[PDB]
């Protein structure tokens, strides 16, 4: 038995190695209480993990250990993670081996850190760290393809042919789920809703997640918005107020693909893809086009499959199909492809051990793996 | 005779005195139809809503009608002139013209 | 053991910590003889602190130490403590800690004087201070809600999540039962019947106390006053003499929800509350509204409760059910709070003790306790 | 010639183009008689408007018509808007064209609304709404730095770069004097002090105006608090009570430096700043931190600057020097923004014709401006 654990911006996805759903998902959160409560008997607390946040929300101040793939802050990371294995799991680090999965064309500092953590902080046999892109490829059980990672904290392209991964075409985009939410929040004030505080800005995450949608064609719906008759839809808050929105809605996903919006200079999510394909050899470029690969949190949203294909098609030549592949469960391909991966018979072979970690050092971990 | 439309009461004309409060209502026959009320061609009621002017929206279960009403109330002179009332539902599109008149 | 007290305007409560009840209730005046009196052999006696008052009203002028929540006077205030802890108690406050209850957005100087007179008037080991609101609160045992304190001085709005408070969602209000009293008075000139005296004062209060309920709607009842047989009633004063009230009784209690017939621009009790959850954040607001708790002396009469639920429902969103909790006994559930508080063991080391007191000076109240 | 006027919360600017100062400043507030009056030959006259109010106060409730950069009520608005041309301009709309100011991040509905009111309501042959940022940069002489806006109604945060616009760089707080004064009102209650009324409620406005100031540094003015000698000062009300104030006075200015005093999880006024920039490209961050432009309403009190330029610098690195520009009638430079603006040649064609807004209708206003 094996444990694998996904992090990535916003939600923590952790489980058991060799089973296709993970046990326990929860929000990547920490909050801390910014109002002095006065009572006697209160258990104090002085920080909340998880869906404990969610619950007593109003009160406390949330801030995410992640950002653009980067762990703002150790210490709350080590606390979700003792959430993860103690509060949920209900198991030890001792016992069973860890996977952990990176970020592309990340800094090297947090995957040496990361490690140092897990061998010192939980006492572990063995743990090993992989790139998300390939783990999702695994989940899909496609040798060869081109995979768009998007997530809550940055969206990453990686283009794989036979199992060999081509270091140049990497690309890595700054656009994300949390950067769209901003877009959101800024928003729904022209219409005449405000939000300037964290704890109601996860409220319009969570509208984002299933109200918002991606048109196929942005400028008719923009066009028919005029007669607002089923593009506008009413939502509920906690609160008990009633929110209704219009054409707002489905531009917000638009921003992915037209970064102009949120002011940056960096093309959008369809180019980039591009890119990697640009940069590759001639050789493989045909099953690439055809072997596109959708995955992480902010793909969820219905219309991109179909919106990415029309774009990717009107730009790259007529004289081969482009077929993209973007299955149901996207969100979760990366643990599954975790999972997957302990349980191949090379892979234990191939185990950052606790052994190895104290003679060598922290730094044996670019040196080991990619 | 000529369709019949949405309404199955047509707004109705009407003479109001300066000060005074004037009602105007349409009902349509059984998701819930939209009525738009305006003033002229392009001017929406909806976005004159204050002291002068409210809409009340009204369902009735033992008969499917949907009644909307237009309330006017310490109607000044400004006011006088030609109003169109316009309901939509899903399968129909709907409008009827009716004037308004302030004497003093 | 220890020693709980709660002074609010008009009256004093006070017993042992860990009672279902306070030993002795009583009012809180004080009252000199205005009139000399000619004889020999008569005490002098030159204040009556109480109920002993009460019996001797007539002769005596009556003042009241705490206004608005502020007390005028602050030796008349010493002799009722003193009158409660000798005459009633039958305690030594040397034995046993003292608590005392606050009202809130209460003056600095009150809480800080207030100690001083605890340690060097009365000898104790410690003491402690108290929000009214926070205590109601626990004699309902509830961990969540609003807290609708009023009292014969001031009314008092303080929402609580989950033990945390709020401070800028905390609304004083300047309606009170002993406001409610001189419009009462003011209102029974126009029947036929005048009140100028402090002593009879007291017995329209009497007359409000039992008499005077909240109408469910205030234009139907008025509506309903032309023809009167079951509005009027015949209330019996010591005189002998009879007096009948007919709408002028139920309309009283309405001013607290209608601020305009006193004359202050102030919203009345249900707004206010509705300003507090305003204040508050929208994910701790679904909570609030239904779980509104009544406490304090101008609670008592019949009607409050149903009439808050329906103003409260009809501003408020139809989206959530509101309730509120109204219990019997909530006039002493201040008091009960206070018990249940001290008795509680991690509170007796909170306690502002009579050594830290002496190098640090009174000063210390803001800086410990809220 | 053309009219400019300028409305953000709690006053109205207004005069005409070309010309140094406006004809008539008085504070934006609608009051009506709350209380009946008693007598034969009154004009009744069911509202005031303006300063008017001011004189009649007591007996008056008084309604602003804007918050936070929102019009509450649109008919109070056009009784303003109708005395500030008709009663202290003496001029007609028909004659000369009128430029309206707007707030960053404000919503669509208010802009179309107010176009649609100066159309009709009152005929004008032209108009032209412009942002509150920009104008104030214009009476500065300077086309590049950053604005921070700050008045009665909402502060705002617009860096400039030679003529351009970053709509993701611009940051809204929620922030304000009117916000300054409810937490001021509570702060006095605390003292022995109380004001629960709207027309008192002005008063200690006109007490932060003038008495307020900023802190070099809070915890240090603070701590020498406890030798009150140069940090009380006496303010005399129209009643004829004497009010005196110490420590009290300098942390309400604070407030806007330390937002937990308020209670909101958003960030003081010089982080806001940093937000902005750090948003904006690395080529231009530099200037920007040296072209700081103080302007509106609540930035008058002294200290400001000094404590901006500290606070600034030291989360700012040390490698640039940090420059503040807060020059004299900062108050008045949005107004003068306005008159320079409209007095350039180029700026006439740009106004938009009431002949344009007649066919295509309201919505015009955004597609044609910023």
């Amino acid at each position: 038995a094996a444990l694998v654990i996904d992090n990535g911006s916003g939600m923590c996805k952790a489980g058991f190695a060799g089973d296709d759903a993970p046990r326990a998902v929860f929000p990547s959160i920490v909050g801390r209480p910014r109002h002095q409560g006065v009572m006697v008997g209160m258990g104090q607390k002085d920080s909340y993990v998880g869906d404990e946040a969610q619950s007593k929300r109003g009160i406390l101040t949330l801030k995410y250990p992640i950002e653009h793939g980067i762990v703002t802050n150790w210490d709350d990371m080590e606390k979700i993670w003792h959430h993860t294995f103690y509060n949920e799991l209900r198991v030890a680090p001792e016992e069973h081996p860890v996977l952990l999965t990176e970020a592309p064309l990340n800094p090297k500092a947090n995957r040496e850190k990361m490690t140092q953590i897990m061998f010192e902080t939980f006492n572990t046999p063995a743990m090993y760290v992989a790139i998300q892109a390939v783990l999702s490829l695994y989940a899909s059980g496609r040798t060869t393809g081109i995979v768009m990672d998007s997530g809550d904290g940055v969206t990453h392209t990686v283009p794989i042919y036979e199992g060999y991964a081509l270091p140049h075409a990497i690309l890595r985009l700054d656009l994300a789920g949390r950067d769209l939410t901003d877009y959101l929040m800024k928003i729904l004030t022209e219409r005449g809703y405000s939000f300037t505080t964290t704890a109601e800005r996860e409220i319009v995450r969570d509208i984002k997640e299933k109200l918002c949608y991606v048109a196929l064609d942005f400028e008719q719906e923009m066009a028919t918005a005029a007669s607002s008759s089923s593009l506008e839809k009413s939502y509920e808050l906690p609160d008990g107020q009633v929110i209704t929105i219009g054409n707002e809605r489905f531009r917000c996903p638009e921003a992915l693909f037209q970064p102009s919006f949120l002011g940056m200079e960096s093309c959008g999510i369809h180019e980039t893809t591009f890119n990697s394909i640009m940069k590759c050899d001639v050789d493989i470029r045909k099953d690439l086009y055809a072997n596109t690969v959708l995955s992480g949190g902010t793909t969820m949203y219905p219309g991109i499959a179909d919106r990415m294909q029309k774009e990717i098609t009107a730009l790259a030549p007529s004289t081969m199909k482009i077929k993209i592949i973007a299955p149901p469960e996207r969100k979760y391909s990366v643990w599954i492809g975790g999972s997957i991966l302990a349980s191949l018979s090379t892979f234990q072979q191939m185990w950052i051990s606790k052994q190895e970690y104290d003679e060598s050092g922290p730094s044996i971990v670019h040196r080991k793996c990619f | 005779d000529d369709p019949i439309g949405l309404f199955v009461m047509r707004p109705q004309d009407g003479e109001v005195t300066v000060g005074g409060s004037i009602t105007f209502s349409a009902r349509v026959a059984g998701k819930p139809p939209v009525v738009k009320w305006f003033k002229g061609k392009w001017v929406d009621l909806s976005s004159k809503v204050g002291q002068h002017l409210q809409l009340h929206d009204s369902y009735d279960r033992a008969s499917k009608v949907y009644l909307f009403e237009l309330h006017i109330t310490d109607a000044q002179p400004a006011f006088t002139g030609s109003y169109r009332c316009e309901v939509s539902t899903k399968d129909k599109f709907d409008c009827s013209n009716f004037n308004l008149t302030v004497h003093e």
